[PDB]
């Protein structure tokens, strides 16, 4: 079992207050069976886009997971992801 | 590429336990085993891939599979049920798709054993009619008076089964129509040249295969345990 | 039921050619192949085809494949009477032991044998052991003619047979009749429809 | 040098779960996706039929169709042919594809994964195992290289089709293959490594280095790149500095969309 590597990220420079494009990209990991939430104040995200899976040279599986969001000083945004080779869901937060 | 199996036929009763074995020295990793029935292809009820596995066909159900090792396949009938009434194949093969496929077996369960009868042999000598006018002879053979209906006849001449020049009737037929268990009557020709019956070295014989009970059957009623046995008539030439 | 065969059965004059009907639906489909039974016996293979547009022969039975048409034809030429037998169609859908088989519940033929110097008689033959109960013997007779049961539920009459005289290259229809119950050779076949030359002796 | 890639993925759960989902890429941009649900594959790209005609696709098309449904029984039954030495959940991957040289040469590969790890590959005439391989493996390999048919036609398409399908793929899509995307750069810092931010760049071929005017810092760390939605690439540069030295360091950013204008931003 592989166990998953997990990078925020956004689409264009973080201006507060101006609409914009997160970026949670799940990586390294195995078996593909895995659950993934974007969420904003720890509130889970409604419409969230996902990529279809895929594989590196290596053979680990990695997906990309993606919403449109407008960030502020105020506002925390999140990716939980539930995988077999943890115990304990994962989370990470964005930073600028 | 042989396959074997044993029995070649067999009666059992409702409720009693039945095997079925296949035997193959090819050292073939697979075998297969399957029914025969009247508007149907044959169907497969259990498989296995190697020594110590088995594996669910398409028609499993009642059937119980066991392969000890490389060599056999046993097919186990626990509750035995008339509609398991039918012709068993078992095949093998290798890597490749071809099966090779066993002789059959037939079964035959009955709801009760109390009707088994072993039949009576009896040969009937040429006509000297029609050595006359035929210039050959035929040799009739009449097995009567058995129940189930299944059995194998075979002719035999000077120790040594003969083929050619025979023929046995397809079916058997019922003695009593009227009756619902009716006990069987078969009969059978050989038909040989003038010269070769009229010979007194000549030895002919009509053998009947029965099957019946086994050994291990019980039997309550008084008349004789009918039993698998061979029962035959035979006949000398004359000039 | 992916396997379908036709006609269901069929009866042919020896000497005379047949063509028997595979039609499948079964995927994939990597093989057909052709079984030969006969009655009692087992499964002899005759003939297996593989590719796209196939054509086999062996000996006397020729066989084609179409994979488009998905359908299969064998031909028996110049049937022989131990060509009496069903017919089995079986398609495998893979090309190793990874595959299943898929049969057809066949095609029964009967071929009828060439009599060629008919000389119809009714013999009668005696109990070897038991000289007092004997058997009346109809045949030597040809193919034109039918054999009925019997009127008496007393008497019993089995159905024509054909036996080969192989080294001698000679066949023979027969029927045979037997009563315990004022019972005679000329009184026996009465039922049937015996033709007018029939050779009663003594 | 362009590499094209058929990915196929299935997972089967137990004696009777299960699924395949595949997905196809040339270079860096998809082309092509098979959900298990969907019964027929779909283009992710206008040009994905490459020069094929509709006649030829529909064909190749339906192959694969039946190939899914003979792959997942076949895997099914070659378990049974283990067991009890082998035992669920199991997972397969298969990479397959052929690589683009200059004038006509190619070469095609065929990659299998169990559970994880390479062990099979298709090469030459059949089916081999990889070094490292369990030796129970054996066997399939033996069933699978028994399969003459299946063997015909996996050489062709190794040989011949691939080939000929990516020589036709690559003028169909040659706007968005060399299509010139430009990057936007940032800067920040966290508690001091600073984060130059590089986003929106397309070809993967990219410069990014730190500059004090023009003494290049060594210190420079560079990430893995990252993917974007739209298909273009993120990448970003570290650097670990002493607190005060942030005004005067500038990043310097060269790419082949920028045509000798350099990106260069100062703290
Ligand atoms: C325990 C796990 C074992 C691990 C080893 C697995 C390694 C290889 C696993 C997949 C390799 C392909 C298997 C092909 C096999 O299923 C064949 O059974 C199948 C069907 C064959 C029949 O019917 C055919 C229909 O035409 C034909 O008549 C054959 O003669 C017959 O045997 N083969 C096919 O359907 C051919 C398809 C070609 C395979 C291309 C797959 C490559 C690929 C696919 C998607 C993504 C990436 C690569
Ligand atoms: C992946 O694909 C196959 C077929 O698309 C699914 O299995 C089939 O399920 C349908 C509907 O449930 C049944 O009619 C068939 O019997 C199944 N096909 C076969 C060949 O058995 C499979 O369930 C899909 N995966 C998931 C997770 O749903
Ligand atoms: C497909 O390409 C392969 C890949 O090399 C060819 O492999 C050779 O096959 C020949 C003849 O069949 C053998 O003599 C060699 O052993 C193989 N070479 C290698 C390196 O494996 C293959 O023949 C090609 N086949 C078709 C049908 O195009
Ligand atoms: C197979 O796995 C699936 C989901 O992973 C589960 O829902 C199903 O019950 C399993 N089947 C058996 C027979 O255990």
């Amino acid at each position: 079992q592989k166990t998953p590597q997990i990078q925020v990220y956004s689409r264009h420079p973080p201006e507060n207050g101006k609409p914009n494009i997160l970026n949670c990209y799940v990586t390294q990991f195995h078996p593909p069976h895995i659950e993934i939430q974007m969420l904003k104040n720890g509130k889970k995200i409604p419409k969230v886009e996902m990529s279809d899976m895929s594989f590196s040279k290596d053979w680990s599986f990695y997906i990309l997971a993606h919403t449109e969001f407008t960030p502020t000083e105020t506002d925390t945004y999140a990716c939980r992801v539930k995988h077999a080779s943890m115990a304990e869901p994962k989370t990470v937060y964005w930073d600028r | 590429a042989a396959v074997t199996q044993s029995p070649r036929n067999k009666v059992a009763v409702t409720g009693g336990k039945v095997t079925l074995s296949c035997n193959q020295t090819n050292n073939h990793n697979n075998m297969y085993w399957y029914r025969q029935d009247t508007g149907h292809g044959l169907r497969l009820i259990h498989y296995s891939y190697g020594a110590g596995s088995t594996e669910k066909g398409d028609i499993p159900d009642g059937y119980k599979a066991s392969r000890p090792s490389q060599e056999n396949f046993s097919l186990i009938l626990e509750l035995a049920t008339p509609s398991q009434t039918s012709v068993y194949f078992c095949a093998s093969g290798d890597e490749g798709y071809t099966q090779y496929f066993g002789p059959g077996t037939r079964l035959l369960v009955l709801e009760d054993l109390r009707n088994v009868t072993p039949p009576k042999v009896s040969l009937f000598e040429p006509s000297k009619a029609e050595i006359s006018h035929t210039q050959k002879a035929t040799l009739v053979c009449l097995a009567t008076g058995f129940y189930p209906d299944h059995v194998e006849l075979s002719w035999w001449v000077n120790g040594k089964e003969v083929h050619s020049g025979v023929c046995t009737d397809p079916q058997p037929l019922k003695e009593q129509p009227a009756l619902n268990d009716s006990r069987y009557s078969l009969s059978s020709r050989l038909r040989v040249s003038a010269t070769f019956w009229q010979n007194p070295r000549n030895h002919f014989r009509c053998q009947v295969q029965f099957y019946g009970l086994s050994e291990n059957d019980e039997w309550t009623q008084d008349r004789a345990k009918p039993v698998t046995q061979i029962v035959s008539a035979e006949a000398w030439g004359r000039a | 039921t992916q396997v379908e065969q036709s006609p269901q059965s069929l009866v042919v004059r020896q000497g005379e050619n047949c063509v028997l009907q595979c039609n499948y639906s079964v995927t994939p489909d990597n093989h057909l192949r052709w079984f030969k039974q006969d009655t009692g016996k087992g499964l002899v293979s005759l003939t297996v085809l593989v590719d796209q547009k196939d054509k086999t022969s062996n000996g006397r039975y020729s066989a084609t494949l179409d994979k488009d048409a998905k359908h299969s034809t064998l031909h028996i030429t110049a049937t022989l009477l131990d060509d009496t037998a069903t017919y089995i169609c079986v398609v495998g859908d893979r090309g190793s032991a990874l595959g299943r088989l898929h049969f057809g519940a066949g095609t029964q033929l009967i071929v009828i044998p060439d009599i060629q110097n008919p000389d119809p008689a009714v013999y009668q033959l005696r109990d070897s052991k038991s000289s007092d109960k004997s058997v009346c013997l109809f045949t030597d007779f040809d193919s034109q003619t039918n054999v009925s049961q019997s009127k008496d539920s007393d008497v019993y009459i089995t159905d024509k047979c054909v036996l080969d005289m192989r080294s001698m290259d000679f066949k023979s229809n027969s029927a045979v009749a037997w009563s315990n119950k004022d019972f005679a050779c000329a009184n026996a076949f009465n039922n049937s429809i015996i033709p007018e030359d029939t050779f009663f002796p003594s | 040098n362009y590499t094209f890639r058929c990915l196929q993925m299935s997972s089967f759960a137990n004696r009777s779960w299960s699924r395949t989902d595949s997905v196809v890429w040339l270079g860096d941009l998809q082309t092509h996706r098979w959900s298990n649900d969907s019964a027929t594959i779909s283009f992710t790209k206008p040009w994905s039929q490459g020069k094929l005609s509709n006649q030829q696709w529909e064909k190749l098309q339906h192959m694969f169709q039946v190939y899914r449904v003979s792959f997942t029984r076949d895997i099914q039954e070659l378990v049974k042919m283990m067991s009890p030495k082998e035992d669920y959940p199991i997972e397969i991957q298969l990479s397959a594809g052929c690589e683009m040289y200059p004038g006509n040469a190619s070469e095609s590969f065929l990659h299998v994964a169990f559970q994880g790890k390479y062990v099979v590959r298709f090469w030459g005439t059949s089916w081999q195992t990889v070094p490292g391989a369990p030796s129970w493996l054996d066997l399939p390999i033996k069933v699978l290289n028994a399969d003459q048919g299946t063997s015909a036609t996996v050489q062709m398409l190794l040989n011949d089709t691939c080939p000929l399908f990516v020589r036709g793929l690559l003028e169909a899509g040659k706007s968005d293959l060399e299509k010139q995307e430009k990057p936007v750069a940032w800067l920040s810092s966290v508690p001091r490594q600073l984060v130059c931010h590089v986003s929106g760049f397309y070809p993967k071929p990219v410069w990014v280095m730190w500059m004090r005017g023009d003494q290049e810092q060594q210190g420079t760390h560079r990430g893995d790149f990252l993917p974007n939605a739209d298909e273009t690439w993120y990448l970003q540069a570290t650097l670990d500095v002493e607190a005060g030295e942030e005004a005067g360091l500038a990043c310097r950013v060269k790419h082949s969309s920028l045509g000798g204008q350099d990106i260069i931003l100062y703290w």
